[PDB]
């Protein structure tokens, strides 16, 4: 038989210097890491829109509890839980008439007609916050269903809404918050059955936790950092995607994914060029890119912190060759300790309990050798007594390509790593969060090809 | 001295903001009482109950919600409550906070109707800064707020049946190690005599081309019948490497690379699997990038080998267990199987609808859980054996590959409990 390791869940530092494992909890307790006075709201679409967000926004201030509420803990309301003022007066609202709507949704170029509708509501978006002198935190942007509907690919520039939408202002710092008009009066809406079309009634509370959790996020606020803490190490992850609309198949673009303790990372981009290979399907850069990407990266992290990092992680899903990484090793300060890691969902070994219908514990690791080993990422967890995948996981394959590190070390890091995703407060995830969002930033940032952009915050991208 | 805050209610359902407020409350710098703060029980409970409200409360709180209004605990206590607050004269020892809509006014209880209500249904944050207003003008005596307190206290009480325990635990995966290997692989001399452009995959006893050579497991005359154009092969022409170093990883020559050797042992195991199963008339489907092996219906009796139902029925289809092969070294020679579920209609032909069967695979799979997913990659596997202890893969006339029938457990030293509901 093999012998298994365990990995003890990480803490996450929260208000008055407490420790919690689960994010819910620890912030209905004890509260936020950084408070603010309170959220200026921005909206902007239809009248019925603005009276559906007002309407959702007084109800989140009341209890709301969940069916499960063992799994899904309840919901004290946001003044109660982050002491901020997230009221539905006082709030700045933009009119789009039905018929500006209309006029551009009945057109037969699905990319035509989405670049219109985007226009549509950027113009509006950047004319309300230059002329205005109000100082709005966030933008909710509240959208009707059919637009959604009829702005999807196959229903220069890309054709989703949403990604075209986080593109566009890029180079203007806004956030922005999406909506359908179905998901924040999911009640309301019915089909020809009389049935709601999203049944939420039974995930409500941890819905609100959500979008708390993201409000809250976006307009400056820090929920949680993770605690236990090494002292200097940053981390990096590499996105690569290839461009369709290019002549040349080799065409691809680069991101750069950067984070700290913190878990609020930075994006820096790269420039497109011939990176993707047809024949293996594996995607490396030249050197000059990888000197570009890499000292930006450390450029950043002396401007945030001021002194050089102790240890660079550079985590992807494939190896690196000898070129890419001598490249990235002329730039680096020698001081400085250089590891390069490779995570791939797609290896099929699949542990399976003996008694009783439930999966292995989560946090098990079976490490095969000094340099490569399984995580067992996605397991079961005794804090809420369930799950959180179904059927049987699937772990994750962490080899470290390139330089000298400890194995034990870097499968702690890449555990803790997975506890820092505001978008939702939810107990943990199966994939790190520098590599969590890879799909979702490749795509935003192909959206455009003309992006010449400085660093950015990750609130403007997601 | 009196320092303890009550707060009385129905149970479970006003557990939550029971737990919020005596919380926030007990690490603001009071101390509070309730039922669920102790779980130890069992002293006498109605006594003790009696001793705090009559001798060590200093105020009341009571959850004036409908569950609340007539319970026979919460009157009880409010009967005595009432006895308490004529005898300290203290016209506002007993607080009601209604903490629901639906309450009417008319059904609160008379006793409590008189007092005024603190309100909690609107905001808690502000029924919250209320009492605590009261509690600043009510000058009960406190020291400084303190976290920590509550954070041990959620700990010890509410985080004490969902710990980790020292367990020993035994898992299965969904590996074969290989037991035995042929005792050298041999590289023929072709390519000058068989015809060019040949596609030597279609031959019996797999093969796989090395420029020059020909790489197989199998003597130089066994060929004969399928290529009557190389019967002149003579036997002095053939390269033999033994295994068994190959697998220790410390050969290295000219003529071949260790990577590329264990690749091409590989492909021979991948293709032997291919045709090993073919030989036991289970049915194929080639998906995207391999092929999965499934038993048609009634192929065995009942549909179930032992005790496993393989091949089931859903609505107005039939789903089958199926599996696929795979083969990789260094870890140790194993050998990977892969679990998938396929439908059909008539249980032979497939449905050529692919969005159906994946939708119909995510709606079975969905109410599949450990234990079935062991049991029936346990049962398929036992399917196919040979033997009692492990069945062989073909490598040649007298070459085989002997596979162990039981996949390799592991050891866990870390568990917990299963819940009761």
């Amino acid at each position: 038989m093999k012998e298994l390791i365990y990995i003890e869940e990480p803490k996450i530092l929260f208000a008055h210097g407490q420790k919690c494992t689960d994010a819910r909890d620890g912030l209905a307790l004890f509260g936020p890491l950084n408070n603010l006075y309170g959220i200026k709201s921005g909206v902007i679409g239809t009248k019925q829109g603005l009276k559906i967000f007002r309407d959702y926004l007084d109800h989140i201030q009341k209890p709301i509890y969940n069916s499960n509420s063992i799994t899904r803990p309840m919901f004290p309301g946001f003044e109660a839980v982050f002491d901020c003022k997230w009221e539905s007066t006082g709030i700045t609202f933009k009119e789009v008439t039905n018929e500006d709507i209309g006029k551009f949704l009945y057109n037969s170029s699905t990319h035509k007609r989405t670049y219109d509708l985007v226009s549509l509501f950027i113009d509006k978006i950047i004319s309300a916050n230059k002329n205005e002198d109000e100082n709005v935190d966030v933008w909710f942007v509240i959208v009707p269903d059919e637009i959604y509907k009829y702005c999807r690919p196959n229903s220069n520039y890309d054709a989703q809404f949403h990604d075209q939408f986080k593109a566009r202002l890029l180079k203007h710092t806004i956030p922005t918050q999406i909506f359908r008009e179905s998901t924040l009066a999911w009640r309301d809406f019915k089909n020809a059955f009389g049935l709601p079309i999203r049944d939420f009634s039974k995930i409500e509370g941890h819905l609100a936790w959500t979008i708390s959790t993201a409000a809250f996020y976006k307009a400056g606020g820090k929920p949680w950092k993770l605690s236990d803490v090494r002292n200097g190490v940053c981390y990096l992850g590499l996105v690569y995607k290839k461009v369709e609309k290019s002549k040349n198949p080799r065409n691809a673009c680069c991101a750069a994914q950067m984070f700290l303790d913190n878990g609020d990372g930075t994006v820096f981009k790269g420039e497109v060029g011939p990176w993707y290979n047809p024949k293996n399907g594996q995607y490396h850069l030249e050197p000059k890119e990888a000197k570009a990407l890499l000292s930006q990266s450390l450029q950043s992290y002396k401007e945030q912190i001021g002194e050089y990092p102790k240890e660079v992680f550079i985590h992807a899903k494939t190896r690196f060759n000898h070129q890419e990484w001598d490249a990235f090793l002329e730039v680096t300060p020698k001081e400085t300790n250089l590891v390069g890691v490779t995570i791939s969902k797609t290896k099929p070994l699949k542990l399976y309990k003996t008694e009783g219908d439930y999966t292995i514990l989560r946090g098990n690791a079976y490490v095969v050798n000094e340099r490569s080993a399984f995580l067992w990422t996605v397991g079961y967890v005794p804090k809420i007594q369930t799950a959180l995948s179904m059927e049987v996981p699937n772990p994750l394959f962490i080899e470290i390509n390139k330089g000298e590190a400890d194995i034990k070390q870097v499968l702690k890091d890449i555990l803790s790593l997975t506890k820092l995703n505001y978008n939702a407060c939810i107990f943990a995830d199966g994939e790190p969060v520098t590599l969590r969002f890879a799909d979702k930033i490749g795509e935003i940032l192909t959206a455009s090809t003309d992006i010449k952009t400085p660093p950015l915050a990750f609130k403007y991208y997601i | 001295m009196r320092n303890k805050i009550f707060i009385s209610h129905a149970t479970p359902d006003d557990n939550d903001f029971t737990r919020w407020l005596a919380l926030k409350l007990i690490g603001l710098g009071y101390e509070v009482w309730c039922d669920i703060l102790f779980l130890d029980k069992g002293v006498d409970f109605w006594s003790n109950i009696e001793k705090v409200i009559r001798e060590d409360t200093c105020k009341f709180l009571l959850v004036s919600s409908s569950y609340s209004n007539q319970r026979e605990g919460v009157l009880k206590e409010l009967a005595v409550a009432a006895k308490v607050k004529k005898q300290l004269k203290d016209d506002k020892f007993i607080i009601p906070l209604a903490i629901d809509e639906q309450l009417s006014y008319d059904d609160i209880n008379i006793d409590i109707v008189r007092l005024n209500a603190i309100d909690f249904k609107m905001s808690w944050a502000r029924g919250l800064k209320d009492i605590l207003e009261a509690f600043e003008k009510q000058k009960v005596p406190k020291e400084v707020a303190d976290a920590s307190k509550s954070n041990l206290l959620y700990q010890q009480i509410f985080l004490h049946d969902k710990s980790v325990i020292e367990k020993e635990e035994i898992y299965d995966s969904n590996w074969l190690s290989i037991l035995s290997f042929p005792e050298e692989l041999r590289f023929h001399e072709y390519n000058w005599m068989l015809p060019k452009r040949f596609d030597v995959r279609e031959l019996t006893f797999p093969a796989v081309r090395y420029k020059n050579y020909l790489c197989t497991f199998a003597w130089a005359y066994d060929f004969t019948y399928h290529l009557p154009k190389t019967e002149t092969y003579h036997k002095s022409k053939t390269i033999r490497i033994p295994t068994e170093e190959i697998l220790s990883g410390s050969y290295d020559s000219n003529f071949i690379r260790n990577a590329e050797c264990k690749r091409l042992i590989v492909q021979l195991l991948n293709k032997a699997f291919e045709l090993r199963m073919k030989d036991k008339e289970v049915q194929e489907y080639e998906m995207s990038n391999k092929t999965a092996y499934w038993l048609e219906k009634g192929k065995l009796e009942k549909d179930k080998f032992e005790k496993t139902m393989l091949v089931g029925k859903q609505k107005d289809k039939n789903w089958h267990f199926a599996i696929s092969g795979a083969s990789k070294l260094y870890p140790f020679p194993v050998l990977m199987i892969s679990s998938h579920i396929f439908f059909t209609a008539d249980g032979k032909k497939l449905i050529d609808s692919s969005s159906v069967q994946h939708s119909s695979r995510r709606r079975q799979g969905k109410n599949w859980w450990n234990n079935t997913w062991r049991t029936k990659l346990l049962a398929f596997i036992k399917y196919l054996s040979d033997d009692d202890t492990s069945f062989y893969l073909e490598m040649g006339s007298e070459e085989k590959v002997f596979v162990s029938n039981e996949p390799v457990k592991f050891k866990g030293n870390v568990s917990y409990n299963i819940p009761e509901k």
